[PDB]
């Protein structure tokens, strides 16, 4: 299997690098090898390997992006696609107020990007990191933003409406987006969520484009069994996010489903 | 006799069996200058009820006392009849005058229940003075005890819960709770108080000149920058001037609203109410038990241009300004009374537990 081969080649290499940007080099790669839609065809069949829902949002969107142009097609949403997170912190960081107490999940690169765009404006703000501990992954968010140099606590797992009443805005990455506006994220963004709208408090998502998969679950276990696996996702709905912060701007809610009838499935 | 004062204006379809009166005219129009029906302290209370010069809720209780004091003082009794029956005959019209002058706080309410309790269990065996005396000296035992000993408890019952560096929302004019954010200024507390006010009455200007007085840092707004502010707010205020069965607070008309807004902004609302302005009465709206203002009170003078001034020739145009409203009992958190901190649905419990049962 080459294109594992690849795909890990592509994403251990840069341990800031996310896993469908690979995936979508990865189908470039076999692309520049018709002969090379087949084997795109082929790897796309066979990368069963990461249960994220963007690694497969993003084959789905490039699948459809696809369909002797494909090439330079695969390579400038590529270019998109990288220069996306640069539009994701200069739409983003724009909201933090000087003096806020900032709430975070887990890890992600996204929210680190948009922090230290934050902290590139002259802006000053204490962190809470929720630990979110199936694995410590909050600690190392902590981590990585104390080398950032800003005031960050670790705070336990089940402190998130212990500190909603201090904390004024809530701002957290998703990892996946659903159609009418909800995301597919981390377990603990639910009650987050529930709690940050039980306190009023405005709930951010920062996510790219390249996540907006066509699913809608209803309830907790409407979201797909192989996206699930003590689960490790849970899902919030449309009416607990106040917005959304896309490389096509900041976008209500009710945007996302507007770009997936536009752009249909 | 004592006449009924009429009805001044075009009255709310909502508000049509509730009365409204001015202030410009007086009842006393057609009454004798040696006050023989009504007592003459009676008169002067009713005076200065409807002029608006008593408008605080303890103020009205502590007048009333003191001229229900000046009446069994010039008290007489005639041959062959009781005190007991003859007093309770007598001060109903009284109350009457009382009440068709300004309408009656449900403080002097209890207060008219206890009074009546009182003169009701007075001995037949008892001389006129005695009884006079015993009735005197049991309106200042209560005034003195429950005024200044209910103040003082509910006082150190908020300093206990104020802490360093928080600040206080207050709304309306309320010696209750001016008093605790004196007591709670000198004894060592740091803190600023941000004053809303509302129209037209303007009463914030009394509380707010009471903090500038006693060195405290104030903030005066009004209704709308309320809602402005109370993201900055951590603690608010509240002057009760009645509690119901159900938990309800009636108070000044701008109280629900703040509750309401102070809810949606997570700031807990604090009123601040002794357990004698309690009610076994209750109400779930502002609509089917409150006080008619001045409709000739609404209109100001934004340049020269008064646009209310003659608002009776449109017969389309109504105008209400209203005094009382309730708060839904989720809404209010603290109750704090002389007894000690208890929430909204213990107002019945302590109406037991001081009912003597």
């Amino acid at each position: 299997k080459e294109l594992i081969e690849y795909f890990k080649s592509q994403m251990k290499e840069d341990p800031d690098m996310a896993s469908a940007v690979a995936a979508i080099r990865t189908l470039l790669e076999f692309l520049k090898r018709g002969l090379r839609a087949n084997l795109t065809s082929a790897i796309e069949t066979l990368c069963g390997v990461d249960s994220s829902v963007a690694v497969s949002s993003g084959g789905e969107l490039f699948l459809r992006f696809i369909s002797k142009i494909m090439i330079e097609r695969g390579e400038l949403f590529l270019r998109r696609i990288s220069l996306s997170r640069n539009k994701i912190a200069d739409l983003c960081h724009t909201f933090i107020k000087d003096g806020a107490t900032i709430l975070t999940h887990a890890y992600s690169r996204v929210v680190l990007r948009v922090l230290e765009a934050a902290v590139a404006a002259k802006k000053r703000f204490s962190v809470y990191v929720t630990e979110s501990q199936p694995d410590l992954s909050g600690k190392k968010m902590a981590k990585a933003l104390c080398h950032l140099n800003v005031p960050v606590t670790v705070v336990l797992d089940a402190a998130v409406g212990y500190i909603m009443e201090k904390a004024d805005l809530v701002i957290v990455g998703a990892e996946g987006v659903v159609e009418n506006g909800g995301i597919i994220n981390k377990i603990g963004t639910n009650q987050m969520a529930v709690c940050a709208k039980a306190q009023n408090k405005p709930f951010y998502v920062v996510a790219e484009s390249f996540k907006f998969v066509r699913l809608f679950p209803l309830n907790q276990q409407d979201v797909p069994d192989k996206f699930k696996y003590h689960p490790w996702v849970d899902y919030t709905a449309p009416s607990l996010i106040t917005l959304l912060f896309t490389d096509l701007g900041v976008l209500t809610p009710s945007a996302v489903s507007d770009e997936l009838i536009k752009l249909y499935l | 006799q004592v006449p009924t004062r009429k009805d001044y204006g075009s009255k709310v379809s909502l508000f049509s069996h509730l009365p409204q009166y001015s202030r410009q005219n007086s009842l006393t129009q057609f009454m004798s200058i040696p006050s023989s029906v009504i007592h003459p302290a009676m008169v002067r209370l009713g005076l200065q009820y409807s002029q608006g010069l008593v408008s605080g809720s303890n103020a009205r209780c502590i007048a009333l006392l003191r001229a229900l004091q000046q009446v069994i003082q010039d008290y007489t009794t005639p041959p062959n009849e009781e005190l007991s029956r003859d007093l309770v005959n007598k001060l109903k019209p009284y109350m009457s005058f009382l009440t068709q002058c300004r309408p009656l706080s449900a403080s002097m309410h209890n207060a008219i229940k206890f009074l009546n309790k009182e003169i009701t269990s007075v001995g037949s065996s008892k001389r006129e003075e005695e009884a006079k005396s015993e009735l005197r000296a049991a309106i200042d035992r209560y005034v003195q005890e429950k005024i200044v000993l209910a103040a003082q408890a509910i006082s150190r019952f908020a300093y206990q819960k104020i802490s360093n560096g928080d600040v206080i929302l207050v709304y309306g004019c309320s010696s209750l709770v001016s008093r605790i954010l004196q007591e709670a200024w000198t004894e060592g507390r740091r803190f600023r108080v941000v004053v809303v006010d509302s129209r037209p009455w303007l009463e914030g200007r009394h509380t707010l000149r009471s903090l500038v007085h006693a060195g405290v840092p104030a903030s005066y707004l009004l209704i709308p920058a309320a809602s402005y502010v109370l993201p900055e707010v951590s603690k608010v205020l509240l002057g009760a001037h009645a509690l119901l069965a159900n938990g309800s607070v009636m108070s000044r008309v701008g109280t629900a609203q703040l509750a309401l807004v102070a809810r949606a902004h997570n700031v807990p609302v604090l009123v601040c109410c002794e357990t004698y302005k309690f009610c076994e009465r209750v109400q779930t709206d502002a609509f089917v038990s409150n006080e008619l203002d001045d409709p000739d009170d609404l209109q100001c003078k934004r340049g020269e241009h008064v646009a209310l001034a003659n608002w009776q020739n449109h017969a389309s145009l109504r105008l209400l300004n209203l005094v009382y409203d309730v708060t839904p009992p989720e809404l209010v958190d603290l109750v704090i009374t002389e007894l000690g901190m208890i929430p909204c649905s213990s107002v019945p419990v302590v109406l037991r537990v001081k009912s003597s049962d």
